[PDB]
């Protein structure tokens, strides 16, 4: 996940080591794959 | 295609010097019906329209970092804000169109930026207030900035008399320059218009 | 590259415009969750003390790098050098509670006290900045938690699987110097 | 019997940044839901490339102007994440907090003068190797550079590209080092017409191939 | 060789709630049977719904009565589980060992005057939002609220709605907190025939999605 | 059961870590779901 | 319950030449390239094999020469690695570093006389066995030998091989030992033709199966 | 690999034990393999 290396698994279950999440997206990743690139308009090169 | 009419509810604005449209943190709204209203909370389209509100004179001698904000929501006579006053909680999002107009001789350039949570900025920070969904407005190009923002906050809902979670903040990035044929200042305002009204908690009547 | 900058949209040339060639790039140092997942000292602290990340040093890494957000969730861990027991109770507990062995109590085994402790916030995430009142300083109810304990000597803080949200402006030192900021690099001796 | 182990000296210590996780002592809690919540950045770089910050230059604007119409240096600046220049930019400000980099830095050029206002630009990568950075265009041609003028599209977008002997940088810099040691960016107007007034703003981005790693805690504390 | 370990710093200590079990050392115990023993409960919260508990109105009494028929509030609380009239209730008597709550909360009105005794009665949830609660059913009627009257039937229930800014909501309520924070419920009479010394027994259970999380001990011990 | 965690069995045999139950049923979850919902009598909504 | 361990008395301690890993700290961290970096060694031996260095005769010269034409001893060394003639090598330079050697050890001779000067000459191995070494060709014929003499190949190439009673060797010698334990070489010049100024250069190569063993740190530190 | 004598895998994963190598090869044991063995021209044994 982040910042964590044991290649064994935890001796304590999942609903002890951490909160668990509920549900009812990543926005700047989208943004910055989104960026303009190149040239705008003819080329001679 | 520079030409864009926005419409919302029986209010429309239409701007020839525009350069598109800036969506701020999100496409869509999260979801309006959570655990926190059980299902009570009911949307009024009466309230999503345009209301209006002058926010300051661009002037040549207002210099690089001079800010002026505008917290959300505002003072509203309208329906909006008899909603604030009948109802504890509400939530929406913005739909914002400032305008500065002068004429194509002026120069200079406004960052128009929509920041969650306000603080005041010191001088360092203001060189980075494009980290906020923004648009620029400069004479040579665009008459109109025009931003879009989804409502968010720790809470699902709030209670905008104890917290506005956003705040239209206009900032001068280079001082208005003026010629013989340019305006000689340029009055900025805001056409606003709350998106996605819902409201929860009927209050009492104070009579 | 040639765009209208009023817009605001992202634009990312690349030297490729002038004959290079863009490189290979890793970025797992620079990923959120990796980045705050690291011990931080606390500092200001008291017998009694109630666990808010905005007690970090603000030019801290973690600190710094926290108040670069507007929202944020995350659970914790926390390492604790105290004298006597220690007590910890959830967020909403009345502080009368801290007395109490019911509640989460981890008694002495010297050097210090290290524990896993979930979010229990109310709300779904937490604000490093709050634009209103709760009843600037923060809504009291953003916090994680509080311990108590005879003497509470050192207490340091560790955001585990974290999630930031909307940036804000971050700092580095001004400089005075006219061209750059300079330091004392490491450095071989001799 | 029962297993014998070997308690080993020199390991066990609390380290800051170790990789295993604590014990935990109060279970099941379900947190509320923050599914969708807007504006989630996963990467400090993502939002480094997507949103660009101002330089300073002298007197604290994020632009340099000229009045004469004749050729001249506008600015220069070391290439490095500790410049006065880059000293209040978002990617200096997470740049700090690692030891090295490598990668394009981009940089964003915004002009702002009236309709009737026209200029003609230059930007020059200076590599080091020089005592001093060029005071002309001509003699900043042999460069690499780029060359723009202003029009409908007012923004023009450069990428300073990495040149080095080894391959990561180090951000900050040394009281040693007295010439920059990733060279200069110099900007020049070639020559305007009726610019007098007029500023282009200046601001910097991170590339597609630019990389910060080895996190390091660093300010006084 | 044996196997070497790590013996870590700041793990081992003993937490009074740790999920971890201890060693054992009196083993083969057969218990005597309690198959089928009756009224086992195996959540507070089934207790706690099915079994409505008694509110507490001044004197003492776990009822309401009005004397004049003309339209009046009989009581007005705050929505908090530690309001002085919830405090005989066994919905606070669990509530006060948790940190957080969410969820509805109902009310049961029962009537206890004679044949000849009618009346008609009104309950309103006021949400925060205002300085004081609605002195009459007029103004209250804006809120949410329900009107009975009273028949054949002696009971009547009302849901108290978890309207609120965040997803739960604390048991305790703090010093500084002058107003109530969930808002308060409102009592009316709208008006009475012969009901002059006849009341409306008020009593309080967990609604179906009514949660307590994060166990506390508070008390003074 | 209740307030455990460990993924791994435990290192003891059950007989020896608890007493054993010998035999020879949740009243009020049955009470509580027998409880009446809605409304009674007609409805004009 | 949890697991009983047995925390073991002498096992632990750190040793400098353990075979375990120590924990670590500071994750994911990738190197620059370095694909293809010319002249990599993996095995010291490859290099001792491949690159013979100089012996070393009375007045520091790698060469032998003599002004006479009749037959001569004109050097005579130990064969050990801590020989004066061999301490100057590189194998020497290795071997201080292992208890133990066994197998072949490679002597080069190379004749740089100019084209007019011809010699021949003899090696000879004698084993440990005798008081001196033999002075003349003569009595060095029984042992085992080689002759040959100068031509268009300037280079010859002799083994001195591995002859003891243990399987392995010492590579250090000890103060006790008067008359070395491995034995001698001796270069003998049966005769030559206008040579008088002539020099015949020696160095020294690991043999094919020349192995040392059992590492050591000897150096005053 | 060399001086590590453990027949089970570390309890730590690879990219925390070690730097990880990037791409974009034993020279001395090629120059020695090549040496020149035997004898240069005719043999009379």
């Amino acid at each position: 996940s982040g910042n964590t290396g044991s290649i064994i698994n935890n001796y304590y279950m999942q609903q002890y080591q951490n909160s668990m999440d509920t549900q009812l997206n990543d926005w700047f990743s989208k943004l910055a794959s989104s960026a303009f690139s190149g040239l705008f308009g003819a080329l001679l090169a | 295609d520079r030409i864009l009419t926005t419409r919302n509810g029986h209010t429309t604005s239409t701007t020839q010097s525009s350069v598109g449209v800036t969506y701020g943190y999100s496409t869509q709204e999260d979801h309006v019906s959570g655990p926190n209203t059980s299902g009570l909370e009911t949307r009024v389209v009466q309230a999503e329209r345009f209301f209006k509100k002058h926010l300051f004179d661009w002037t040549p001698d207002k210099a690089f970092g001079h800010l002026e904000k505008l917290e959300l929501p505002t003072d509203h006579k309208g329906v909006y804000g008899f909603l604030v006053d009948s109802f504890a909680y509400m939530r929406n999002g913005w739909d914002v169109e400032v305008s500065a107009v002068g004429n194509q001789f002026n120069g200079g350039c406004l960052l128009v930026a929509m920041v969650p949570e306000w603080k005041e900025f010191t001088p360092r920070e203001k060189y980075q207030l494009t980290l906020f969904p923004h648009q620029f407005i400069s004479p040579r190009t665009n008459m109109t900035a025009h931003i879009v923002v989804p409502y968010l906050g720790v809470n699902r809902y709030d209670q905008y008399k104890k917290h506005k979670p956003w705040t239209l903040v206009v900032m001068v990035v280079s001082p208005l320059t003026t010629n013989t044929v340019s305006a000689g200042q340029i009055k900025v305002y805001a056409n606003i218009a709350p998106t996605h009204v819902h409201v929860a908690g009927e209050l009492p009547s104070k009579e | 590259t040639t765009t209208t900058g009023e817009s605001a949209d992202p634009v990312t040339t690349t030297v490729e415009n002038y004959g290079g060639e863009t490189q290979v790039q890793r970025r797992q140092h620079t990923d959120v969750t990796f980045i705050m997942d690291r011990f931080v000292k606390i500092q200001n602290l008291n017998p009694t003390h109630v666990i808010d990340l905005m007690q970090t040093h603000q030019h801290g890494l973690v600190g710094a790098l926290l108040r670069a957000a507007t929202y944020y969730f995350s659970d914790l861990e926390i390492v604790v050098r105290h004298d006597g027991n220690l007590t910890w109770v959830p967020n909403g507990a009345p502080e009368a509670a801290l007395s109490n062995t019911g509640n989460p109590t981890a008694y002495l085994k010297a050097p210090f006290t290290r524990l896993a402790l979930p979010y229990t916030a109310p709300h779904r995430v937490l604000a490093t900045v709050y634009n209103g009142t709760s009843k600037a300083q923060l809504p009291a109810s953003f916090n994680f938690g509080a311990i108590q304990a005879t003497t509470i000597h050192e207490l340091l803080v560790r955001m585990k699987r974290a999630e930031l949200y909307c940036p804000r402006p971050l700092l580095a030192v001004e400089v005075s110097s006219q061209d750059r900021h300079k330091q004392k690099i490491i450095a071989p001796a001799k | 019997g029962i297993v014998p182990v070997a308690c080993s000296d020199g390991y066990g210590g609390l380290v800051t940044t170790d990789p295993k996780t604590a014990d935990p002592v109060y279970g099941m809690v379900y947190n509320p839901p923050r599914t969708n919540y807007p504006g989630r950045f996963t990467n400090l770089l993502d939002v480094a490339e997507a949103c660009p910050t101002f330089l300073c230059f002298d007197e604290g604007k994020p632009y340099v102007v000229t009045r004469t119409d004749e050729q001249r240096l506008l600015a220069k600046f070391d290439v490095s994440l500790a410049a006065k220049h880059m000293s209040n930019t978002y990617l200096s400000g997470i740049a700090q907090y690692y030891a090295q980099y490598s990668g394009t830095i981009n940089l964003h050029f915004m002009f702002t003068g009236s309709t009737d206002s026209k200029a003609r630009y230059m930007v020059a990568y200076v590599p080091p190797g020089v005592e001093t950075p060029p005071d002309t265009p001509e003699k900043a041609a042999h460069c690499i550079h780029a060359e723009w003028d202003t029009g409908l599209n007012s923004k023009f977008t450069f990428s300073i590209p990495y040149v080095s002997a080894a391959d990561y940088a180090y951000t900050a810099s040394d009281v040693a080092e007295t010439t920059n040691v990733q060279g200069w960016v110099c900007i020049y107007q070639i020559t305007h017409g009726k610019a007098e007034q007029d500023t282009l703003v200046v601001s910097v981005s991170a590339g597609k191939d630019f990389e910060l790693r080895l996190p390091i805690d660093p300010r006084s504390q």
